[PDB]
């Protein structure tokens, strides 16, 4: 039928006290206080350069992330990769095997020069 | 997603309110019991609550629906519910 | 609004 | 501790139009039938004697069984749904900020004042409403899991602790 | 399958998220309009599905049902294969005319 | 050598670069998504450059690279099997997981912990290249199990969901 | 009630009913959400078999 | 198709079996029947390293094809005779097989028509 | 051995005459030391075993257990400390002498060329272990466990030392290589066939056997954190150990008296993975799944096959790994707890993130997951079994599969879902714990790198 | 921002499918009562949405203008050769 | 009416299907009344030393400690062995290891009888 | 609410709608629509296919091999 005063009573106090509680999660502009910390050299030019963040800084900050990016993660990785390969993995036999190349009647042969023969004449089927 | 403020939650709930036959709006407050004031029955008040779940999107528990007798408890379980203190 | 996110101590 | 009659035949309303509604899906088709099941519910709404209401319950139920949707609509947030406690991986107790340490705490100062000062209120109000439970409990122990209002001006509602700095239902 | 599948599911997600992670096509409705771009990708999505000619599933799928009625087969794997094949068009078509189709049968909260 | 096989396992080696990145700095900040998602995207530039070797004259190549043990007359080694379906695969993957990361970006925005899903998603994406690239039985059954364990972290990704873990 | 006296090592531990935990009240508050369990009450024998990552014996529309 | 139902729903004996045909001789009312001819040599097909199910008696075309899809890369638009060349070839096989089966077909039912014939009069 | 064996026996008068609070440090650090100096064993040769005295032998099958051996003593020194806080400085020394003895014990039982000294030095291990459990354990049922472990060993143990003095008495050895050299074929009679029961019985006691199994669980409950570390990690390996030495001398007599313990096995592995599923004591349930793995090493080495024995080496260091891991990450939730009862603290992994992380990693590894080493022994034993019978694929598999529940249902229940509301003592994890599973979990890693270090003698 | 509800004094079901409930259960007596709750599913810019086969056909007359542009440019190129 | 609803041990009656909900006497009110009266006593207990500011640690549960000690160490006090047990036993303990040695021995005695006559090709086996 | 509200939401109204997902979703379905036109148009031959299908019963018995039931 509905609260009755007791639970309607209750109710209303748990639910200053519980509105009381939420408003005390709010973080005052202070928080959180940060500790200190150190800037490099590479992020010093960044804050002097990047600080008005124009439309041609923006495209030179990119390149430079870009750049970065590309040597650390390609440039570097296939530089030890392709010296792997190259120099110990291709050291033993067996280790990097193609499959050979499909030939085709009148190919040359780059290695020794010789041209594949051409196909016979075809029975010459017309459509 | 936008938060939830009691006075969102007060409007709404008055907004269905309104478009409920039933109810008179010129008559209708958020402290106007739902059987006494309004002369509903207890039917019309699950439909009501019905009527607010679909509004916001969740639903009221049976135990908790049927003790819903005036449209500011609606308001007061809801603001409960999703945490909103305003 | 910013709210206090209750999580363990991370600290350690 | 039981269902009164009333509230069951309430509960079975509700049900059923929730299916009626998963089953109709457009709004005007579930407004229609809607209409038809609140006729339906209002024919006996004025019965005499309870032994044939709850024969006409009975039946109803019986007919919900076997004509309810295989998957009603859920809301997503509710038991069941596919929102249903999503968010339990987030909710730290509020106990864990005491095992932070110092230096963590140092970046919240106001708020960890304020919850020195909700810590000295729980600790200070506790002993007047243990005490207020027993005056208000009959011998014999609690009957119903229902729990008093503070009665006194200077008072907090007994075991109000948990329910009031419960986690927030987004907390992280 | 790789495209076409990722990217309905995607659509799937871009309709869940704008209806606050709702995801029961009941609720859904008279998005075609709502979300013009998701509506275009879901469509294009399930008619690539669906084995559109010159589509992307219209390279790999009709090719496989060609050589599926060709080949020396199970005759109950083929009707099976070719049954399932109508039943997908018919819930891309239930996805359709469910989620995008109709009017909006989610919370007035846009 | 030939740059089919360098460009091959390097398209493989930079996926996992954002891994051991993952306990830096940068996994510490909101630059971690886009950082993963950058990496991916390079790396499924790269794989094209086998794909149009392949493309022009089927360029495919068996890579044993590593012995790891042999078993009297059984040697099990870390080989990669760079054919068809290797070098189409690949790029096909690394678009779909490209655009699934950029998607994540904007759908798991307000997760708490993205940094952490977008590492899984890059764990499941390295392991899928461990499963399709393998050949050996063993290797394979690598990839196939940690694509599975990588199924069952992300799926009960909310861990305090019941269903979620079920 | 408990389990009948046939050897098997029940003693006077309780028969519940072989009701999963995913047929316990969801609405309801339990001491254990995630468990629907409330403290002090008789756990069943069979319960880390009936939990919701478990065995399901719930009703079915058919 | 309406030979399943032949065989299935009627007389299969009066329909070709899928895995035991041809079981005429080829030379039986196919007087001067001509062998097919081979084109490409197997050593061709070998370094063109075909599929072995590719090495039909088509397989010249694809040869071709192959060859001129290598050398018109990345142009893999052009190159669109050659495959034309194939699959006609690859049809005109198909229609030989047909026709085979037809034959089959037409030879096991006056096969039947002549034992029946003779079993009419004794 | 005795650049191994001396330094370890000098940590006894450097225990006892070290300050009330620089036992810890001191046994730890030199400890570590000797760990080190254990590694140098692991140069091994082709052919022959590095026989360095009449008296002590290493080859590739117990070098790894002595580092694994002198790796765990460090461990075990991490692990006690916690709780032998409030302990005198006597009783303390006293633990760590226990320690230390078995420590010394199982070097010894490790490296013993000849089958009665270690026979002497593997029951010798039994006297500090009783110990440790009765005299340290936490609860009253201590002494059944230890009056179970005792005596379990010793029905089996002294049939063997029958077996071994008629053995030398007919043959004229003991020793391990002229027993190797030697070796003559056992004839099918019923004296032979009760050498081949005195010769095995011991050892199938020891891993266990499923049937023989019952004083496990017991003792790896009841015991402190280092005793269940030691008796998982090291004194279940007593048993293969001992069953690859000796048989040796079995032949042929093993291909058909092993039917027995292979079925008993093969299908205790099911009983005891099923058991797992239905634990209600976490640490029940990880002494639970240490009987399913010895039961694959009691397969592997009762079909003696290379492969087999490879795997059942591999297989034997991972578990000694995993299996102390997993008992150390349950101490650290008891200790805060105060119970072992696994449904009692659930959601942890949002209360202890790292702690978390450990767990899931103790999970992948007991779930043999490739290309960890657990998965390289449960692999060559699989492939060896199925050229023994195709049958047992099914068998197997089931065993994986099953472990793979538990396993994950052990994480699940106790790192996932929703804290326990009323559990608000668990302190964030301390360094000491994180560093114990550290150490666990980076050398069980390390070695696929190298897994021919732990595939015994046959690779 | 405040968001302003609209009006609820224009919320009628006059013109959309509830009228025509409305118009049926009137004839069996009964009427009803939250129709005015689901009008604004059926007005403003929902008031209009296109069939299955419309909105499979979303782009075709631009698609068809694309392409006869485009026939015509090869048609004149052929005419080049 | 419609077609019923059977009940099962996997799948079991709903309880507004069923008859007792139905048909509740005076004595059944008590009983659903004291039923509550015990569940709010131990309601009120746990949320007692729930609430307790002066609480650290864990609120030991008497029900999960007779519940994990008649799982574990209840069992053997009240176990006999009658014809029950036994059977039992002596089918789940025995029944399958002798099932698996017959499968196991068949098994391998037939690739013995095939390797002697050498019936089984091992062209590629070196390894086992 | 908070940064980032290009997009007001509306309350019971058609949402607020910008230019560029209106021109974009009109660009790609016509895009669609014009790849399946201009293949259609190029590429008949892989929905009609290309080559006639035979019919075996017009194929006469000396093209085919069957001699007169007297030989
Ligand atoms: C070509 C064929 C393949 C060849 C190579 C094969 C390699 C393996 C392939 C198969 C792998 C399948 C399974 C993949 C992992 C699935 C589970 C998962 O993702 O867990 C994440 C989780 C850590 O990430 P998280 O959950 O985000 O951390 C949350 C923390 O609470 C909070 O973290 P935080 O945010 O504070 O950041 C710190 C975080 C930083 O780390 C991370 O964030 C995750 C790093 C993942 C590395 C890559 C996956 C693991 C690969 C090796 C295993 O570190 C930690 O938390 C501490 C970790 C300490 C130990 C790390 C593992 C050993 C050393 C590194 C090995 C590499 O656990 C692990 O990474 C452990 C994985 C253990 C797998 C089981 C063992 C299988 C066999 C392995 C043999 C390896 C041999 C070679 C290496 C030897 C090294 C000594
Ligand atoms: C991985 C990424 C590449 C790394 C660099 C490439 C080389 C490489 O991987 O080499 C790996 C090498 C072997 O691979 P490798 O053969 O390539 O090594 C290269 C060096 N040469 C050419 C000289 C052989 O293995 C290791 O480094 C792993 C060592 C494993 C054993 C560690 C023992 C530590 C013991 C601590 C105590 C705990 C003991 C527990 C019980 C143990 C029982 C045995
Ligand atoms: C050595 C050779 C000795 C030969 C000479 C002696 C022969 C007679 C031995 C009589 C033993 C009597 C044991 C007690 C008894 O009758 O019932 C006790 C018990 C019953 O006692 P209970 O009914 O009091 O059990 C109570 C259980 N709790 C505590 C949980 C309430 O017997 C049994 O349960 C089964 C007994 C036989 C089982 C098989 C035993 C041997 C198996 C093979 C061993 C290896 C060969
Ligand atoms: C069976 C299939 C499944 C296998 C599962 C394996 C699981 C374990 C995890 C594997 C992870 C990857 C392992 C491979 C990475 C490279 C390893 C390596 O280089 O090892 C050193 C290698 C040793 O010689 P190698 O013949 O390769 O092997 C001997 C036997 N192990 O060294 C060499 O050969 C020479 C290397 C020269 C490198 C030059 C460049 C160095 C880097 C740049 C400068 C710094
Ligand atoms: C007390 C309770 C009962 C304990 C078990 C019963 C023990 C005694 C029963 C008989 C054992 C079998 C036996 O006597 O074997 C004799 C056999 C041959 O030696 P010998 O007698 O010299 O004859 C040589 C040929 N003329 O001897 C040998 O070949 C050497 C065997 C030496 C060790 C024998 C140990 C007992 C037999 C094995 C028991 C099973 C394994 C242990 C299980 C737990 C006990
Ligand atoms: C709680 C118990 C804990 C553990 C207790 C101790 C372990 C169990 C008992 C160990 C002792 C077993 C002794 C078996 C001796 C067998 C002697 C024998 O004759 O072996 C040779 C025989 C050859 O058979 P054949 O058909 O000739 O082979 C083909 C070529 N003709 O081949 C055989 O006979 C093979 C063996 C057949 C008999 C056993 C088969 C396994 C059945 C399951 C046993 C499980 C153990 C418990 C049994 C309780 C009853
Ligand atoms: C799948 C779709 C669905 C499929 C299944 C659809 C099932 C539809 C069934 C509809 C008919 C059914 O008889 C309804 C029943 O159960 S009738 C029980 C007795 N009903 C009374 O009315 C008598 C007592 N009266 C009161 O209890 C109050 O008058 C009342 C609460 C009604 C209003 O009072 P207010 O609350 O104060
Ligand atoms: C007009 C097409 C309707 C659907 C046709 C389904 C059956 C297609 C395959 C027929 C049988 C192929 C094998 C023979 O013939």
């Amino acid at each position: 039928s509905g609260y009755t005063p007791d639970e309607k009573l209750r109710l209303q106090q748990l639910r200053e006290l519980r509105r009381r509680w939420l408003k005390d999660q709010e973080l005052s502009p202070r928080e959180p206080v940060l500790p200190p910390r150190r800037v490099w050299p590479m992020e010093q030019f960044w804050n002097k350069f990047l600080q008005d963040g124009a439309p041609w800084k923006n495209v030179i900050y990119k390149t430079y992330r870009h750049s970065i990016f590309a040597v650390t993660h390609v440039l570097i990785p296939v530089w030890i990769i392709h010296y792997y390969l190259k120099y110990h993995v291709t050291a033993k036999p067996y280790t990097v095997v193609e499959r050979k190349p499909r030939i085709f009647p009148g190919d040359t042969i780059l290695e020794t020069g010789e041209v594949i023969p051409l196909m016979k004449e075809f029975p010459d089927q017309h459509h | 997603a936008p938060p939830l403020t009691l006075e969102a939650i007060k409007d709404r709930v008055l907004y269905v309110l309104k478009l409920y036959d039933k109810i008179d709006p010129e008559k209708l407050s958020v402290n106007s019991h739902f059987m006494k004031d309004l002369g509903l029955d207890s039917l019309d008040q699950v439909e009501i609550i019905m009527a607010m779940e679909d509004e916001f999107g969740f639903e009221i528990p049976d135990i908790d629906a049927e003790k819903l007798m005036c449209p500011q408890e609606i308001v007061d379980y809801i603001a409960d519910k999703k945490d909103v203190y305003e | 609004k910013r709210l206090f996110i209750i999580k363990p101590s991370g600290f350690y | 501790a039981y269902l009164t009659h009333q509230q069951k035949v309430l509960r079975l309303y509700k049900r059923a139009l929730r299916h009626l509604e998963s089953w109709c899906v457009h709004r005007d088709k579930y407004r229609y039938f809607a209409c038809l099941m609140r006729a339906r519910f209002d024919e006996h709404k004025n019965e005499k004697d309870m032994v044939k209401a709850t024969q006409l319950l009975r039946q109803a139920e019986e007919e919900f069984w076997y004509g309810q949707h295989p998957q009603p609509y859920i809301f997503p947030e509710s038991p069941g749904g596919t929102s249903y406690e999503r968010y339990e991986c987030y909710k730290v107790p509020e106990w864990c900020l005491d095992d932070w340490h110092p230096s963590e705490k140092a970046m919240y100062p106001d708020y960890f004042a304020k919850r020195e000062q909700w810590k000295r209120l729980r600790r200070e109000s506790w002993e007047r409403e243990v005490k207020q439970l027993q005056e208000e409990t009959p011998p014999g122990g609690p009957r119903t899991e229902a729990l008093p209002p503070a009665r006194k001006e200077g008072d907090l509602p007994p075991l109000w602790w948990h329910i009031v700095t419960r986690p927030r239902e987004r907390p992280m | 399958h790789a495209f076409f599948k990722a990217m309905l599911f995607m659509c799937s997600g871009s309709i869940i998220h704008s209806l606050n992670d709702e995801q029961d096509i009941r609720k859904m409705g008279g998005l075609y309009k709502a979300m013009p771009f998701t509506t275009t990708a879901l469509i294009i999505g399930s008619l690539a599905l669906t084995g559109m000619p010159y589509l992307t599933g219209f390279y790999s799928k009709d090719l496989i049902i060609e050589a599926v009625n060709m080949s020396y087969t199970n005759a109950w794997a083929l009707l099976m294969t070719l049954i399932a094949t109508s039943l997908t068009a018919a819930y891309s078509t239930r996805i359709i005319f469910f989620a995008f189709l109709g009017k909006p049968r989610f919370p007035p909260l846009v | 050598m030939n740059p089919f096989a360098s460009l091959t396992l390097t398209t493989l080696i930079i996926l996992t670069i954002p891994i051991m990145m993952s306990n830096s700095n940068i996994y510490k900040t909101n630059l971690y998504p886009n950082y993963v998602k950058t990496t991916v995207s390079y790396a499924f530039t790269l794989s094209l450059v086998p794909l149009l070797m392949f493309m022009h004259t089927g360029q495919e190549m068996i890579i044993s690279n590593w012995h790891w043990m042999t078993l009297q007359t059984v040697e099990l080694s870390l080989s990669f099997k760079m054919d068809y379906f290797s070098v189409m695969f690949i790029p096909v993957a690394l678009f779909v997981t490209w655009s699934i990361m950029e998607f994540s970006m904007w759908y798991m925005h307000s997760d708490p912990f993205i940094n952490r899903f977008f590492k899984y998603l890059v764990l499941f994406l390295i392991t899928m290249m461990i499963l399709v690239t393998a050949n050996n039985l063993f290797q394979l059954f690598i990839g196939w199990e940690g694509v599975g364990i990588m199924s069952f972290l992300l799926i009960g990704w909310w861990h305090g969901r019941t269903d979620a873990n079920t | 009630e408990p389990y009948p006296d046939d050897g098997m090592g029940y003693g006077d531990y309780p028969k519940l009913p072989d009701r999963s935990q995913q047929e316990r009240d969801p609405w309801y508050d339990w001491d254990h959400p995630d468990l629907r369990l409330n403290w002090g009450e008789p756990i069943h024998w069979d319960l880390d078999m009936y939990i919701r990552n478990r065995v399901d014996t719930s009703p079915t529309p058919v | 198709g309406a030979h399943l139902a032949r065989r299935y729903l009627g007389d299969a004996s009066k329909e070709p079996d899928p895995l035991r045909m041809p079981t005429f001789p080829p030379d039986y009312g196919f007087p001067e029947r001509k062998e097919r001819e081979m084109v490409a040599t197997q050593q061709e097909m070998n370094d063109a390293q075909l599929m072995l199910q590719q090495r039909d008696y088509c397989a010249h075309y694809l040869i071709q094809l192959l060859k001129c899809k290598r050398d018109s890369f990345p142009n893999f638009l052009a190159c669109k005779h050659e495959q034309h060349d194939w699959d006609y070839c690859e049809h005109l096989d198909y229609v030989k097989r047909m026709k085979e089966f037809e034959r089959e077909r037409r030879l096991l039912q006056r096969k039947k028509r002549r034992e029946q014939r003779e079993a009419e009069m004794a | 051995m005795l650049k191994i064996i001396i330094p370890t026996t000098m940590l006894l008068p450097m225990t006892w005459m070290s300050k009330h609070n620089m036992i810890w440090i001191n046994a730890t650090v030199h400890s570590l030391l000797i760990s080190l100096i254990s590694l140098s064993l692991l140069n091994q040769l082709g052919e022959n075993s590095l026989n360095f005295s009449l008296t002590f032998f290493s080859d590739s099958l117990s070098a790894p257990l002595l580092v694994l051996t002198t790796w765990l003593l460090p461990l075990m020194l991490m692990a006690s400390q916690s709780h032998l806080s409030k302990e005198t400085t006597t009783r303390k020394k006293l633990y760590i002498t226990m320690l230390i003895l078995l420590q010394l014990f199982l070097i010894m039982t490790f490296t013993a060329t000849e089958l009665i000294l270690f026979y002497i030095l593997f029951e010798a291990t039994l006297v500090p272990t009783l110990i440790i459990i009765t005299r340290w354990g936490n609860q009253t049922e201590r002494l059944n466990a230890g009056l179970y472990f005792l005596f379990y060993t010793l029905a089996g143990s002294l049939p063997l030392l029958v077996a071994l003095v008629y053995i030398q008495n007919t043959t004229g050895s003991l020793n391990f290589l002229i027993i190797h050299y030697w070796s003559h074929p056992l004839s099918n009679s019923w004296s032979n066939i009760f050498m081949w029961l005195a010769c095995i019985m011991a050892f199938m006691v020891k891993m266990p056997l499923y049937g023989l199994h019952l004083w496990l669980p017991k003792a790896h409950v009841e015991a402190p954190i280092a005793g269940s570390m030691v008796l998982a990690a090291v004194l279940l390996k007593l048993g293969g150990y001992g069953m690859m030495r000796i048989t040796t001398i079995l032949n042929p007599l093993t291909n058909y008296m092993a039917y027995p313990f292979l079925m008993l096995s093969m299908w205790g592995m099911i009983m005891t993975s099923s058991i797992c599923l239905r634990q209600t004591d976490l640490k029940s349930l990880i002494a639970y799944s240490s009987v399913s793995h010895m039961a694959l090493v009691i397969v592997a080495i009762m079909i003696q096959t290379p492969w087999s024995f490879m795997g059942a080496t591999a297989l034997m260091i991972a578990h000694g790994l995993t299996s102390s891991m997993l008992f150390c990450l349950a101490n650290t939730n008891y200790e805060r707890v105060h119970s072992r009862t696994m449904i009692l603290a659930r959601g942890l992994q949002t209360l202890l993130p790292l702690m978390a992380t450990w767990w899931l990693m103790a999970s992948l590894t007991n779930l043999a997951l490739p290309p960890s080493i657990n998965l390289i022994g449960e692999l060559f034993i699989i492939t060896a079994s199925f050229s023994w019978s195709n049958i047992t694929i099914i068998l197997m598999g089931m065993n994986m599969m099953i472990t793979a529940l538990y396993s994950l249902y052990m994480l699940i229940t106790t790192q996932r879902g929703k804290y326990t509301h009323h559990i608000n003592n668990i302190k964030a994890s301390f360094t000491r714990e994180n560093a114990l599973m550290a150490l666990h979990i980076l050398p069980l890693l390390l070695l696929t790198l190298n897994p021919k270090m732990i595939l015994g003698p046959l690779y | 921002s405040k968001m302003e509800l609209p009006d609820y004094k224009q919320w009628k079901i006059e013109g959309t499918p509830l009228e025509t409930v409305q118009e049926k259960l009137a004839a069996r007596g009964l009427r009803d009562p939250w129709g005015r709750n689901e009008a604004w599913r059926y007005s403003g810019g929902f008031a209009n949405n296109v069939s299955f086969v419309g909105a499979l056909l979303k782009g075709f007359k631009w698609g068809f203008a694309a392409f006869v542009v485009a026939v015509g440019a090869e048609y004149y190129l052929e005419s080049q050769n | 009416s419609f077609p019923k609803y059977k009940p099962s041990r996997l799948a079991t009656l709903p309880a507004t299907l069923d008859p007792a909900e139905y048909d509740i006497s005076p004595e059944t009110r008590k009983a659903q009344a004291e039923r509550l009266a015990i569940r709010s006593r131990l309601k009120r207990e746990y949320l007692l030393q729930y609430n307790d500011p002066n609480r650290l640690g864990v609120i030991e549960d008497p029900a999960l400690i007779r519940w994990t000690y008649a799982r574990s160490a209840n069992i053997y006090p009240n176990f006999r062995p009658t014809p029950k047990t036994s059977l039992l036993g002596a089918l789940f303990g025995i029944g399958p290891l002798f099932f698996w040695y017959y499968v196991f021995k068949t098994d391998r005695d037939k690739k013995e009888k095939l390797i002697q006559e050498g019936k089984l090709d091992q062209t590629f086996n070196i390894s086992y | 609410a908070g940064g980032g509200v290009h997009i007001e939401p509306r309350y019971r109204q058609f949402p607020q709608l910008t230019r560029s997902q209106l021109i974009q979703a009109e660009f790609f379905s016509a895009t669609m629509w014009f790849w399946i036109l201009w293949r259609f148009w190029h590429d008949s031959d892989a929905v009609l296919g290309h080559f006639p299908y035979p019919d075996p019963s017009q194929w006469t018995d000396e093209e085919l091999g069957i001699l007169p039931d007297d030989e």
